[PDB]
């Protein structure tokens, strides 16, 4: 088999991350002082991938400029990195196209973001997916990893929760289905139909966000053109099963850590967790990204200090502490569960409870930090208290005597930020004639054109299976009532006239192609008769109603003398002046 | 066995130079990709296959299917070429994009049932344009039969506004269909005289794993010619050719040119090819440039033609209000076509280029749709718009392209 190879997505194609994204991509967003494509890139070193493409978007020249200056891009580096950048990306699935285009991978090909923190090894699970697809003979498609968790783990954030119907005997998945807002998860029974001979239905399974794949997953993206996201193509691909079956599996891994940083929740419980050790041997202390600067030393209760911190007289650091290079502690300090980035200047008298400091940070004396997030060079002035999910974007500062409330998210770019920061704190046939009726309106307002509007009707009335006498009836009286609706409650004859003008002319080719057979135009005669006695307020223009379709040619001169011969109370309404001197005036006009 | 050769000037539709297939006709129908069957007992079932490789758009792509019709120790008379997709929605959005496809139709009704699969075929048949229906529906009592035929009838009498006019009633059967296909289909009009155009639907790479640097043949392309005679031997150039964007920089296109080694339809080909069929122009082009469906999607032109290669398209839209002839039982806003959503991947199908399209504005008028890749169709051609609603692609509208970005590499 030729050497393994992976796909690197360094911009995630989703804005979680306003105000801190827009001068920082989240891929370079330092979680233990270390940034994220550090830790994705150390992961697949460590796993035995030999080639990385990379593919950023959104600030490609930063990430670029971070690459270069890293390990992986030394000479000496077994796991040979490639930049590719383009302005055009906009999903996974543009990413996958071009891979594809380009023709990148060869065989069995590795898909993470660029943001995913793990230690684990995918060897077995290579090859029992390199095995499967070598018996199946080209079935299986992808190979997704999942970790072992439980629902009530921080990490098990609501947004990213999946639930996963598979085959317990080959691990095969059969259904997938995200539960943001769902408090009740249901399956369709076509999972039952194949393998009945065992079901399984997971919740205690943690997405990292780490697939196997094959050509055929770029090729059938490809395919889709409209595809977007990998849960895209799992669903569109596990709903179209009848035809080309490419079968989905899994893995399971127990012993091993995996997780990508979606949001600031999922960042803090990242964090925690790599402070903790639980992402062994990616350890602060481990230098896996070998500088200078981010050399520290482990002590008890999971202290990690850095060189040249001198800590004050009096500060307490209680447990799960990183401290960064050059910092400086004031006296009487109580640091705990936080993580400080190298350069920070602290006050006296501090309090930093599940904090985290980026590079610059300056605190003056007497703060009380809880919960919140201080990115590069934010600085805190005299007696300043930050309620929980407090977030303080670059440059930003907040003055003296202010209590941000547990939501205070502040940059010094106005619109996306809650507030704007700067040096200050403060300041039957019925639906088929409500159809017409409503195609009619729309393409009034539109001015549709003839054929298109002919072609609609028509499509309308086979759809239904309406036959040819009833659509004329149903077209005469939905384009009567329609006249009637240019007045709001007239109730006159004068208002009938007027709005049967431009109904009839606009729409005399549609009336004309309908209605050409005799037997037709009797029966569009007898629908006006009835339109007529039921509208007898604005049946006194009936006179012209008659004139209008001689006029248009929809009924015929003989057609209509053979109605006005053909009579009774429908009759009387023939009778009238009005009536009779149309039929006169027609006759003589006409010959 | 044939005796074509390479010697003619002005070849007739009907002319018996070529007496391979001349005319397409369409088959849709409520077979539900039942049709198989039947164009096998009225065609022939082995009668393709010249070249297999992994299917990568099942659903979304033409099949034709040769046949020639022969009568009164028998000669043949007329050579037809037979096109059925899955999916009459694909076929209708082809075939309303211009002309020259699927000149004749055949509609397979069904004597059993007239279930809304019917009313979706007349939809598509109206829309798309001399029809030919015909019931499938073997083994049934004289009475019952009797009784198909009427509400078949009935059903014709609604159907016969655009057409519905034909008439037809196991080889008995396809013998007669045959007999009445020969005496009702005209010749149609097709400009043979024109520089020969070549729309790619299927690519492959003939040279088998492990063979020798002698037996290495390479560049067998495929697809449908529509005006234009194509000669073995003359240097042909692919529209789209090569697109990288490695520049970083626009995209970028590099026309391909070759020559036309060879030609061959389902059986062995002459050296000369005419429009209305399944011609494969195997050209001397690099396997790796061109593997399994690889180059689908590319116009190989032969003098250069004036279709620029065209990046984004500014089309006037009429989008339908419903969808074309569906009307469930529930209807719960299912078959209603939304307005055009910003950012939104529509199916832009010019004629038979089938390719993808985002939208990235409009104004109550006309979009301005970005293609997912450069194509070469025209300025102010009628371009179809589609859009899936459920895991199947569907007609939504009508297009009229009145601007582009133009993309002119050497």
């Amino acid at each position: 088999p030729p050497p393994l190879q992976a796909v690197l997505v360094a911009d995630s194609f989703d804005r979680r991350f306003f105000p801190i994204s827009k001068d920082q991509p989240r891929v370079l967003l330092p979680l233990a002082n270390v940034a994220l494509i550090d830790y994705t890139l150390e992961f697949l070193t460590a796993t035995g991938v030999q080639e990385t493409f990379v593919f950023c978007c959104w600030k490609a020249a930063q990430i670029k400029e971070h690459l270069l200056k890293s390990k992986w891009c030394r000479p000496t580096s077994l796991n040979v990195v490639r930049i590719i950048t383009s302005e055009l990306y906009r999903s996974l699935g543009d990413v996958l196209r071009d891979v594809d285009a380009k023709a990148l991978v060869r065989s069995d090909f590795l898909l993470v973001y660029g943001d995913v923190i793990s230690n684990i090894n995918i060897t077995r699970a290579l090859e029992e997916h390199r095995l499967r697809r070598k018996l199946e003979k080209n079935v299986s498609v992808m190979t997704m990893i999942f970790k072992e968790s439980s629902p009530s783990h921080p990490t098990r954030c609501h947004e990213d929760n999946v639930v996963v119907a598979v085959d317990s005997t080959t691990n095969r998945v059969l259904h997938f289905q995200k539960t943001q807002g769902l408090r009740r998860f249901a399956f369709p029974l076509s999972l039952f139909q194949g393998s009945s001979d065992g079901v399984e239905v997971r919740y205690d399974l943690l997405d990292c966000h780490i697939s196997i794949c094959s050509p055929q997953v770029a090729q059938l993206f490809t395919d889709n053109f409209d595809y977007q996201t990998r849960d895209d193509f799992v669903r569109g691909l596990l709903v179209n099963e009848e035809i080309l079956g490419n079968q989905i599996h899994m893995h399971v891994t127990a012993k091993e850590y995996g997780a990508r940083v979606s949001n600031l929740h999922m960042y803090s419980a990242v964090c925690a967790d790599v402070i903790r050790r639980w992402v062994y041997p990616l350890t602060p202390e481990a230098n896996f990204t070998d500088s200078t600067t981010q050399s520290c030393t482990h002590s008890r209760h999971n202290i990690y200090r850095g060189p040249e911190v001198s800590l004050g007289h009096g500060s307490i650091l209680e447990e799960n502490v990183l401290l960064g290079s050059g910092t400086v502690i004031g006296s009487n300090c109580f640091i705990t569960n936080s993580v400080i980035g190298p350069g920070c200047h602290i006050g006296d008298n501090v309090v930093l409870d599940q904090t985290y400091l980026w590079q610059g940070v300056r605190v003056a004396a007497g703060a009380q930090i809880h919960q919140s997030l201080l990115c590069d060079n934010a600085e805190v002035k005299e007696r300043v208290t930050l309620k929980p999910r407090s977030v303080l974007t670059s440059q930003v500062v907040v003055g003296p005597n202010i209590t941000l409330p547990e939501g205070s998210v502040i940059s010094l770019h106005p619109p996306d930020a809650e507030e704007d920061e700067d040096d200050g704190e403060f300041s039957d046939i019925k639906v088929f004639q409500n159809e017409v009726l409503g195609t009619l309106q729309r393409g009034k307002e539109e001015n549709i054109s003839c054929d298109n509007l002919v072609l609609e009707i028509n499509s309308l009335k086979y759809a239904y299976n309406i036959s040819l006498k009833e659509v004329m009836q149903v077209l005469s009286h939905v384009v009567l009532e329609f006249p009637l609706q240019q007045m709001d409650s007239p109730l006159d004859s004068s208002r009938y006239c007027a709005l049967l003008l431009p109904l009839l002319k606009a729409w005399s080719p549609v009336f004309r192609n309908y209605i050409k057979r005799a037997a037709d135009h009797l029966e569009a005669l007898a629908a006006i008769e009835d339109f007529f006695l039921e509208h007898e307020a604005l049946g006194i223009s009936m006179a012209k109603v008659l004139m209008a379709f001689y006029q248009l040619e929809i009924l015929a001169e003989e057609t209509i003398l053979s109605w006005f011969s053909q009579r009774d109370k429908g009759q009387q309404l023939r009778k009238n002046q009005q009536l009779q001197r149309f039929i006169q005036w027609l006759k003589e006009a006409e010959e | 066995l044939t005796t074509l050769d390479v010697t003619k000037l002005t070849p007739l539709s009907h002319e018996v130079i070529s007496r391979q297939a001349t005319i397409n006709i369409g088959t849709i129908g409520h077979v539900a990709h039942g049709k198989s069957t039947v164009v096998k007992a009225i065609s022939g079932v082995h009668t393709v296959r010249f070249k297999n490789e992994l299917e990568r758009n099942i659903t979304i792509k033409l099949g034709y299917a040769n046949a020639k019709i022969y009568k009164l120790n028998f000669k043949l008379v007329r050579h037809v070429s037979f096109v059925d997709c899955p999916g009459h929605d694909i076929l209708m959005a082809t075939m309303l994009n211009g002309a020259a496809v699927m000149d004749a139709a055949l509609l397979l009704i069904a004597g059993n049932e007239s279930c809304p699969q019917p009313q979706t075929s007349e939809h598509l048949a109206a829309i798309e344009i001399h029809i030919l229906i015909l019931q499938n529906k073997i083994d049934l009592v004289k009475e019952s039969q009797a009784k198909e035929q009427y509400e078949q009838i009935l059903a014709f009498v609604q159907g016969t506004v655009a057409e519905g006019a034909p008439i037809i009633p196991l080889k008995y059967n396809i013998e007669v269909v045959c007999e009445y296909i020969v005496k009702k289909i005209p010749v149609p009009p097709r400009d043979f005289t024109s520089e020969p155009r070549l729309i790619v639907i299927r690519s492959f790479d003939v040279n088998k794993p492990g063979c020798e640097v002698d037996d290495l043949k390479g560049g067998v392309a495929g697809g449908s010619i529509l005006k234009g005679v194509l000669k073995v031997g003359q240097e042909i150039e692919v529209r789209p050719g090569i697109v990288s964007k490695d520049s970083e920089g626009k995209l970028m296109c590099k026309p391909i040119f070759s020559k036309i080694v060879s030609l061959f339809a389902e059986h062995n080909d002459l050296q000369y090819a005419a429009p209305g069929g399944l011609i494969g122009v195997g050209t001397k082009i690099d396997p790796t440039l061109c593997r399994a469906d690889r180059m689908v999607g590319q116009v190989l032109g032969a003098v250069g033609a004036l279709p620029e290669i065209f990046t984004e398209l500014e089309i006037s839209y009429f989008l339908l209000r419903r969808l074309l002839g569906v009307r469930t039982e529930g209807d719960k806003k299912a078959a209603k076509v939304q307005k055009l959503s910003k950012n939104e991947v529509l199916m832009v199908n010019i004629g038979s280029l089938s390719t993808g399209g985002r939208v990235s504005a409009v104004k109550a008028d006309l979009g301005k749709i970005v293609l997912t890749n450069p194509v070469c169709t025209e300025v102010g051609e009628k371009i179809a718009l589609s859009r899936r609603v459920e895991k199947h692609w569907r007609l939504i509208g009508w297009g009229q392209i009145r601007r582009g970005v133009t993309i002119k590499p050497t």
